[PDB]
């Protein structure tokens, strides 16, 4: 059966028909090293971001691009973000990129702040609800958006499904964040242009639309301090 | 000339200009992933060579990436100047319908670029997911022909790269394991004759 033609016959995407512990200790292994959860308000594009302490291992990246609004960042304003000033040595990023010209300008980016992409993960919506609105370029219907993964220095798929949401509503899958954390990346975790909604123990959130802060650089510093510095986020806490 | 048409021969080699211009290209470049090869790679200038540039005017390129070809392919997409507008994924499934480096991988990527000023598309018919059975190895989906027949309905496509199964109607198929020349349109009769009289590319 072709699903690209019944979805020109009845406006189901083909991944509405998409199917379908032993992992589940790693989830308590990671529960178990996640730092208290850290907050910031501020406004990215004012903000000298050298000021954010120590270098992170992590860093999520979820501009608020005005393809997602059918304050907005350009690719014009993300890219001149000097985020490879404090991103680890061995370090990685996670960058939302929508589906436009992000997939592109994207990728300059990565390379601007010295990252190879190793991943590129798709968050594939389904309109199971609802059997949209193009941009001009566009030649299909947009029914996916890209997560860029890059590493700098020395179980799961790259895809993740879910419903897309109500107009208006901006937010990524956390399904993301799992992906993230089963990586054992380390624990220096940082997420650039998170909400209220977004913050989660193991992260530090940073974002202009954040009503509360209890960002600390130097309690943050203390979380890994030694014996800490090194721990990946998937082991035993040390005694 | 409708039906199917093929040049078996080495797209390196090939004088493309004898084909004239199509309103959709489509290749399956055999990048080399730094990876073991199964088959005969082409190295990045040998892509970048390409004379992809006189096969169009206006229309649209269909270009399969994988690992580091997602970056390369979008350098010779845009250097054969094309604008990438588009991005098809492809997720592969099984007879259940259930999906098949840092993650697994799901899914192939096939970028879609723009030449010129095209007209009179169905720009919007698909969307750019496909979920499809995996048949055989390095074996594309038939729904691309679907998607790009919509798109570009009655018009002339050539596919660099192809294999014999992928020989349809109003398509030219280039590829070093299909069963030598077979050609129907007179235009392209004429010029292959004139430009290879003894038959050898
Ligand atoms: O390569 C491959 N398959 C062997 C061929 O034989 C096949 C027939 C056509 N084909 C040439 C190759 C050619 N030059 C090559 C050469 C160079 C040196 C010495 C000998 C040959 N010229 C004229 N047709 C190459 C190949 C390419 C891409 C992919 C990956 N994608 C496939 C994918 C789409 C969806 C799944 C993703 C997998 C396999």
């Amino acid at each position: 059966n072709d699903y690209c033609q019944h979805f020109v016959d009845t406006g189901h995407r083909p991944q509405n028909f998409i199917r379908d512990e032993l992992i589940r200790l790693k989830d308590e292994l990671i529960a178990k090293s996640n730092t208290p959860p850290m907050y910031l308000q501020a406004d990215i594009e004012a903000f000298d971001i050298r000021e954010l302490t120590p270098k992170f291992d992590v860093i999520l990246l979820e501009p608020p691009l005005e393809e997602y609004y059918r304050k907005c960042w350009t690719w014009d304003d993300i890219m001149k973000l000097e985020i490879d000033e404090i991103a680890a040595p061995r370090s990685f990023i996670f960058l939302w990129c929508g589906s436009g010209e992000g997939l592109d300008l994207g990728r300059v980016c990565l390379r601007k702040w010295g990252y190879r992409r190793c991943e590129d993960i798709c968050w594939i919506k389904t309109n199971k609800n609802n059997p949209k609105t193009l941009d001009p370029k566009a030649v299909f219907q947009r029914t996916k958006e890209h997560c860029l993964m890059g590493i700098k220095g020395t179980v799961d798929i790259d895809l993740i499904i879910t419903e897309e949401p109500e107009i208006g509503n901006i937010e990524k899958p956390v399904e993301i964040f799992h992906i993230i954390e089963h990586f054992c990346l380390g624990r220096r975790r940082l997420h650039l242009f998170g909400r209220d909604s977004t913050i989660r123990p193991g992260w530090l959130t940073v974002g202009p639309t954040l009503t509360n802060s209890n960002y600390n650089a130097e309690t943050y510093a203390s979380y890994f301090s030694a014996p800490n510095s090194y721990l990946t986020g998937c082991t035993e806490e040390i005694e | 000339l409708f039906p199917p048409q093929w040049i078996c021969c080495d797209i390196r080699y090939l004088d493309v200009s004898i084909l004239g211009k199509f309103a959709v290209v489509m290749a399956d470049p055999p990048w080399d992933i730094h990876m073991e090869l199964p088959y005969g790679t082409l190295t990045d200038d040998e892509m970048r060579r390409l004379n992809i540039p006189v096969l169009q005017d206006d229309g649209f390129l269909f270009l399969w990436v994988t690992g580091r070809a997602m970056e390369l392919g979008r350098e010779c997409l845009n250097l054969w100047g094309y604008e990438r507008v588009d991005e098809i994924i492809w997720v592969k499934t099984n007879q259940l319908q259930r999906i098949i480096h840092w993650l697994n991988h799901g899914k192939e990527h096939c970028l879609v670029g723009v030449k010129g000023n095209p007209q009179g598309f169905n720009q919007g018919l698909d969307c750019d997911v496909i979920v499809a059975e995996v048949r055989s190895t390095s074996h594309k989906p038939d729904e691309i022909y679907g998607m790009i027949e919509r798109l570009s309905p009655g018009t002339r496509k050539i596919e660099l790269f192809g294999r014999p199964h992928n020989v349809q109607p109003n398509w030219i198929t280039l590829g070093n394991q299909l069963d030598g020349i077979h050609l129907l349109d007179p235009d392209v009769v004429a010029r292959f004759k004139q430009r290879y009289p003894d038959g050898i590319i």
